[PDB]
């Protein structure tokens, strides 16, 4: 019976396929006049049309790389695989749509980055202290769950410019804590100590020759020392393929950007590597602190981790700015810090315990839905991230994509990448929307109407400029 | 609307100057009107940045502005077994200017100052001062109301009670219409902000030069707090002042503190003696809500009401992302004593990192419908990030929620085109009130003028 | 308007102490500075020391260190200056200042706190009268008022009547007690053919003797 | 401390003269100087501050100067209520410090006094004292020395003087010495004297009388 193939009334094959997705094209001469040439498959059979003249594509879907998931991130030159499959194809008619999965696993023993970012304002002397042991101490823990640890210290005060800082007498600016019975540092903005290495006594020498300055507003410029220690790639040391962890630790509220305008300075934050060879924040009397919008922008395009280890009488302000700058982990440290090594430990498990899809270039005619499985294949629709997990768990999800219509373009391709991992999925997509019997088409044809047309895929089309 | 964006007016300053970062229209003896100009990083004597200010007088063609001329020699003064100590190096004159009357006054809010006795000190701190002028006549006074001779170990033993001295007094500035200069100080009180008021006539009556500490009677100054919601607030930020309690002998008081409570921020609405009548609290942490403050009726029913800028906002988006773009918030104030409500209408940035909402300037009503109206700045603004100044037109039910025109900024990137505005003063006499913009990365100052509506 | 009103005159013995107060009027006491300056005849104007009301802080100059004592009370807009072991040394009028505008300057004072340290007691004047010695134009009459304490003592002649040429001459202490005198002038024709009456009140011990001026 | 030298200690001048008082300092205190007045019988107005700086209130013919350590106060065209006395004060250190004062008088014509010699009354001597007493009345200028003669031998043990103010109508002065002796050393001598010498006559003006004659 007719259908709505045929009660369209196409007039060429391209028409015909853009009808509904089960529609086909006859472009065999030996056809009724009566008989419509796009019908269903089947009943173009059922009328002696040539198998070879139907046109009839069917979305697919087939994959390109298919490595499997690794089980160990150790070892390799990063040949350590996260997603499966990683790349794709995907065939899509008008209108249709194909479906496809991903799996991604959180590999056991990835290699990890943590650099240590500490304010040394005068209450974290007590700090100093404690934290003595810690890169063998953190060594010996972080050694139960990756083979490849770096670790790496910096410290922050606050702008080295009044009135954060002390300007009287002249002794004040060598020693700040001049009127008071004992030595400081002169007061400095942000310097790095140590670059990312696996010689973890280097840690505890460095940290053992560190020592605090004093400044005199409550809050501390440690945002300058966030951006510097995110976007001076080399000079910390972050590796490419290796879980990133600035840990920032303080014990009082911190400046943000416009707060600046007390010291004169009113020169946004450009988010650019301002650290020299003397490894101090140069623009900090110059530029302001920056924004949380710019921060989120620099942490993720490096797939930084902050973890804000801060004490219990800011844990609430911080716990509120984490919200604002998603993937920020918070822990409560201790008044000495004396807690920061299981912090730290805390926090990597709970870094690791999310997987969260993504999508990059997604074309403007295509639309996606996942169903997620987290846990034991428990199906759980409309969801496109998982929780809960530990380490060398594995989930998957199931995406379809639907498009609108036929792009003008025929050949685009989008990615599906979790957030954080290197790994990724990568969709090489074909709008297949012409017939081949088009690419045979005879311009000026003396079937139709005295060359006034042309003459493709068995019908006659007006040509160009009717 | 009716902003001719075609032939504008370019006044400019010395290379590095910062020119622009604030200005006013100033109107002589005579009415005339023109333009003051801070320049805070004007070269001194000593070749050392110490700002200046310019006094424009109104050419179509614009061009090079004669100095208003302040001293910039440090003082030191022997009185009382003391030494009494300013220092105007990198002061920032000019980094607030206001006029009233035939009056300017040009502030410097990080003028430090020191007072020594024998080895004790009261600590070199940025008190702030400010500078006013009478052009016509060539008197000067000067004004700063958080100097003291109290010495560092007082403060000390009494927990820093009553700490004026990083007050950066004039950092933001108004005068009442009765003549009572207002000065905003966001580091008064050890980082709370106070507010300094002072008649101009006592000012002026009051002080005499090489005199650095003296009683001005008639001032009046806020008060500190022990609530740590105050904290590290800057309260006095920025300020305005309107009409709020339906009183027309008493003169309220309107003060942002953009950090108020842990980076909140906030905005309250004070009598003259700083009883406090609201409280507006910010929306988003650190988005700097009270960074700007405007009043002005904009509804025509003849009741002030209050913007706010936050120019720091992040606009929720798709995929649970945030983008920082600014927001501007308007209250409308309600018929009779009754507390401001919730917002009547938010205005918010499109540009990322654009600050919309760092500048709103009171344009008077630009079109002439009986409405008034006002221009709001993103100076990082744009689809090329130079900047943009968005006019919002007045309207019965407060203000169209989209702009009537867009300025795009004629200067090059980095000039921080809107970063300080001023409207709502006709300048050619042409029937139409005008707008001014500066542009201090770019040390040049647009006049926009207003033409018959098309 | 900016005054400062102080504590009436007091009248004390030695080794005792007293506390004088200046009370602002038209302003706040806290507003600024608050200095104490004592004046007598012979040694001029000296600087006791200051007080700033809003915080109790006070300086002192060494040689009253141990005597004087300043304090303020906010509350009732007051400053005080306390003496202790009092001497004779110790009488004269005492003034509070307070400056204009410079922080540091003494523009503004009181009218001043009279003190009086002294044993004695209330002791009543012996009034009597001169008379000249047994011849020209012009005639001179006295009248000594000798040994009374406290002071003051009002004089007179002939009740108010004879006022205009007459000369009455401050007292003086004459071992804790005071001696004051008065001379007048008239026409040889006037006395003694008018009687010249001498009238002396001292309020304290309440007492207006008279006396009459009798030729020799 | 810092001492304050305030010259002259007094000038005699007249209405709409300008004049001018001086004061000296023991070291430099850059105009941080007052200068005071003290009408007669009243308390003190503030004058000057910094050195130069009119008190809100007083006239523009008052002004000050100087500078380092030597600084001058002047009133040009002298106002009837002009004539008080003057102080300075310096307050660059503390203590404060004041000037020895300076007191304007009124000028007019030399005079010489009329003295007036008064023995003890009956009611005295009947008592156990005996007082005598010798005026000076009405004189310019002030400046005067008197001299007790007992038999006509000099006497300096129990006078008692005391002088008024310039007077309102004459502008002179006036003086009043009392010699006080014991009634039974009243009685060991006879003749009783007050010399006074101004600079009216190099001869003292002598007034005597003698006990019991009369
Ligand atoms: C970090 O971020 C959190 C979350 O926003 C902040 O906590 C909020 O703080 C504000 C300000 O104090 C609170 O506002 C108040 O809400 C009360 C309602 O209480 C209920 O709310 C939650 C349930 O969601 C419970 O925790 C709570 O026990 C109650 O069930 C009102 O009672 C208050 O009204 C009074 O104060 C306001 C001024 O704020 C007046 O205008 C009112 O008229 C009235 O007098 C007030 O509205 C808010 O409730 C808090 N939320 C939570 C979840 O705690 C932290 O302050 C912030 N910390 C830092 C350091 O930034
Ligand atoms: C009674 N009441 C006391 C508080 N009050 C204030 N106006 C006030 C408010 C806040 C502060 C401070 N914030 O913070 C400073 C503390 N500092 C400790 C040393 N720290 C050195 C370093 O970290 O290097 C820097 C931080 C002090 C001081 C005064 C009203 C009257
Ligand atoms: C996600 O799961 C839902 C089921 O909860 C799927 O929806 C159903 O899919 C079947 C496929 O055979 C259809 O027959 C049903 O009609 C669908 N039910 C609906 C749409 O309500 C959905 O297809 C899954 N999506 C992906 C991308 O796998
Ligand atoms: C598409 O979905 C169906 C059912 O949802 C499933 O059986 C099939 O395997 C999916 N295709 C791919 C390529 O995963
Ligand atoms: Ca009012
Ligand atoms: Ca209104
Ligand atoms: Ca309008
Ligand atoms: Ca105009
Ligand atoms: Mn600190
Ligand atoms: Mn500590
Ligand atoms: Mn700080």
């Amino acid at each position: 019976g007719p259908n709505i193939c045929t009660t369209r009334g196409v007039s060429s094959c391209q028409q015909c396929l853009a009808v509904s997705p089960m529609c086909a094209w006859c472009s065999d001469e030996a056809l009724p006049l009566g008989s419509p040439r796009c019908d269903l498959k089947e009943n173009l059979l059922k009328d002696n049309c040539a198998p070879e003249s139907i046109e009839f594509p069917v979305s697919e879907a087939r994959v390109l790389e298919d490595r499997p998931l690794s089980d160990k991130g150790s070892g390799d030159s990063s040949q350590v695989t996260q997603v499966s499959p990683q790349r794709i194809a995907l065939r899509l008619r008008p209108d249709d749509s194909k479906n496809f999965s991903i799996q991604v696993r959180q590999v056991e023993d990835y290699p990890v980055d943590i650099y240590y970012l500490m304010d040394l304002s005068y209450s974290m002397k007590d700090d100093l202290w404690s934290i003595q042991n810690l890169g063998t101490k953190l060594a010996t823990q972080m050694r139960k769950l990756t083979s490849n640890l770096r670790i790496g210290f910096g410290a922050f005060v606050d702008k080295p410019v009044s009135p954060y800082m002390y300007i009287s007498p002249p002794e004040a600016l060598e020693n700040p804590c001049y009127d008071m019975k004992t030595t400081c540092l002169p007061m400095f903005g942000y310097k790095h100590v140590l670059t990312l290495t696996d010689q973890v006594t280097r840690f505890n020498e460095e940290v053992k020759k560190q020592s605090v300055s004093r400044n005199r507003d409550a809050p501390e410029g440690g945002f300058d020392a966030i951006m510097q220690a995110t976007v001076c790639d080399e000079k910390i040391g972050w590796r490419n393929d290796a879980s990133h962890l600035l840990v920032f630790t303080t014990d009082a509220k911190t400046h943000i950007a416009l707060d600046g305008r007390l010291a004169g300075i009113v020169q946004p934050n450009d988010g650019q590597c301002h650290v020299g060879s003397d490894n101090h924040y140069s623009a900090s009397t110059t530029m302001d602190y920056p924004s949380l919008g710019l921060m989120t922008e620099k942490l993720s395009q490096k797939n930084i981790n902050l973890i804000f280890a801060v004490t219990e009488n800011v844990v609430n302000l911080y716990q509120n700015y984490s919200e604002l700058i998603p993937g920020t982990t918070v822990g409560v440290l201790s008044m000495d810090s004396s807690n920061v090594l299981q912090l730290i430990v805390d926090a990597y498990g709970k870094i690791r315990s999310k997987v969260e899809l993504e999508v990059r270039d997604l074309p403007e005619e295509l639309s996606l839905s996942f169903n997620a499985t987290c846990l034991n294949n428990e199906v759980i629709p409309g969801l496109k991230s998982c929780m809960g997990l530990k380490i060398g768990d594995t989930v998957s999800f199931s995406i379809e994509a639907k498009v609108r219509g036929c792009p003008q373009e025929k050949e685009k391709s989008f990615t599906i990448k979790p957030v954080g991992f290197k790994d990724s999925l990568i969709v090489q997509v074909t709008f297949d929307c012409d017939c081949a019997c088009q690419a045979q088409a005879e311009p000026n044809s003396h079937r139709c109407n005295n060359g006034n047309g042309t003459f493709e895929c068995g019908v006659c089309r007006c040509g160009p400029g009717w | 609307l009716n902003l001719d964006p075609v032939q504008l007016t370019f006044y400019a300053g010395p290379n590095g100057s910062q020119f622009g970062f604030s200005l006013d229209f100033h109107k002589d003896s005579h009415g005339r009107v023109a333009i003051v100009v801070g320049a805070p990083r004007t070269l001194g004597p000593s070749q050392e940045e110490t700002g200046g200010v310019f006094l424009c007088p109104w050419r179509a063609e614009g061009g090079q502005c004669p100095s208003l001329l302040f001293d910039l020699r440090d003082e030191t003064r022997n009185v009382g077994s003391q030494t009494l100590q300013t220092f105007k190096a990198r002061q920032g004159l000019g980094a607030s200017v206001v006029s009233w009357s035939d009056v300017i006054v040009a502030c410097a809010p990080w003028q430090h100052w020191n007072v020594l006795e024998k080895t004790e000190e009261a600590e070199k701190t940025p008190v702030g001062s400010c500078f006013l002028a009478q052009p016509e006549s060539g008197r000067r006074a000067e004004y700063s109301p958080c100097r003291g001779n109290t010495l560092s170990r007082i403060y000390v033993e009494n927990d820093f009670s009553w700490d004026k001295r990083y007050c950066e007094a004039g950092f933001s500035s108004v005068v009442t219409q009765a003549g009572e200069l207002v000065l905003g100080a966001p580091g008064g009180y050890y980082f709370l902000g106070l507010l300094a008021q002072a008649p101009v006539a006592d000012i002026f009556s009051s002080y005499r030069p090489g005199i650095l500490l003296w009683h001005v009677s008639s001032q009046s100054l806020s008060f500190d707090s022990s609530n740590p919601e105050y904290f590290d607030g800057y309260w006095g930020y920025s300020v305005a002042v309107g009409e709020f309690d339906g009183d027309l002998n008493t003169t309220e008081y309107v003060v942002g503190a953009p950090t108020w409570s842990w980076t909140l921020g906030a905005v309250e609405i004070l009598d003259s003696y700083y009883q406090r009548l609201h409280r507006l609290r910010g929306e988003q942490m650190a988005s700097y809500f009270g960074h700007s403050v405007a009043v002005t009726d904009v509804n025509g029913d003849g009741r002030h009401d209050l913007l706010v800028g936050a120019p720091l906002y992040m606009e929720s988006r798709a995929d649970r992302k945030l983008a920082e773009v600014g927001r501007v918030y308007l209250f409308l104030q309600p018929r009779g004593p009754h507390a401001l409500g919730a917002p009547s209408l938010l205005l918010t940035g499109t540009q990322l990192y654009g600050r919309f909402g760092s500048a709103i300037a009171p344009l008077g009503d630009l079109d002439r419908d009986g409405y008034n109206d006002i221009a709001v700045a993103a100076p990082y603004g744009g689809p090329s990030g130079r900047g943009q100044v968005l006019v919002f037109l007045g309207q019965s039910e407060g203000l169209r929620s989209r702009p009537s025109q867009v300025l795009d900024s004629p200067f090059p990137t980095g000039s921080a085109f809107g970063f300080s505005l001023r409207g709502a003063v006709d300048i050619d006499d042409n029937g139409y009130p005008d707008l001014i913009v500066g542009a201090y990365g770019a040390n040049q100052v647009a006049v926009y003028r207003a033409q018959p509506v098309v | 308007e900016v005054q400062l009103q102080q504590s009436g005159a007091e009248l004390v013995k030695p080794g005792a102490s007293v506390k004088l107060s200046c009370t602002a009027s038209g302003f706040n006491i806290k507003d600024t500075y608050v200095h104490w300056v004592k004046q007598r005849p012979e040694q001029g104007l000296e600087w006791i020391g200051r007080i700033d009301p809003a915080n109790g802080y006070t300086k002192y100059d060494p040689k009253f260190q141990g005597k004087a004592t300043i304090t303020a009370d906010t509350s009732s807009n007051t400053a005080y200056l306390q003496l202790s072991s009092l001497t004779s040394e110790d009488t004269a009028v005492y003034y509070c200042v307070r400056p204009l505008y410079d922080y540091y300057a003494m523009d503004y004072w009181g009218q001043g706190t009279s003190v009086t340290v002294s044993s004695a007691k209330t002791t009543a004047p012996s009034v009597y009268p001169l008379a000249p010695v047994c011849t020209g134009s012009s005639v001179t009459l006295g009248c000594l008022v000798k040994g009374y304490f406290p002071e003051p003592v009002t004089l007179t002649w002939n009740s108010g009547s004879l006022s205009s040429g007459v000369h009455t001459f401050p007292a003086v202490l004459q071992s804790d007690l005071y001696t004051l005198s008065s001379s007048v002038t008239v026409t040889s024709s006037t006395w003694p053919s008018q009687s010249i009456t001498c009238n002396v009140a001292h309020p304290a011990s309440s007492t207006k003797v008279d006396k009459k001026i009798e030729p020799r | 401390d810092i001492l304050m030298t305030q010259s002259p200690s007094s000038m005699s001048v007249s209405l709409g003269d300008t004049v001018s008082i001086t004061c000296h300092a023991s070291q430099g205190i850059s105009s941080n100087i007052g200068w005071l007045q003290q009408k007669p019988g009243k308390s003190f107005m503030g004058l000057i501050y910094y050195g130069t700086n009119l008190v809100d209130g007083v006239p523009s013919r008052f002004s000050g100067s100087g500078s380092g350590a030597d600084y001058s106060l002047t009133i040009s065209s002298l106002d009837s209520e002009d004539f008080a006395d003057y102080y300075c004060v310096q307050y660059a250190q503390l203590p404060y410090t004041f000037g020895g004062g300076t007191k304007l008088e009124i000028k007019r014509a030399d005079a010489a006094p009329t003295v007036s010699i008064f023995p003890p009354s009956s009611e005295q001597l009947t008592s156990g004292g005996a007082s005598v007493v010798c005026f000076l009345n009405n004189f310019y200028p002030k400046d005067i020395n008197v001299k007790w003669k007992i038999d006509g031998s000099e006497r300096q043990n129990g006078v008692l003087n005391s002088w008024t103010d310039q007077d309102s109508k004459d502008s002179t002065y006036s003086m009043s010495s009392t010699l006080t002796l014991t009634k039974d050393e009243y009685e060991r001598h006879n003749s009783y004297t007050c010399e006074a010498t101004h600079k009216t006559s190099t001869s003292p003006i002598v007034k005597s009388f003698n006990r019991n004659e009369c």
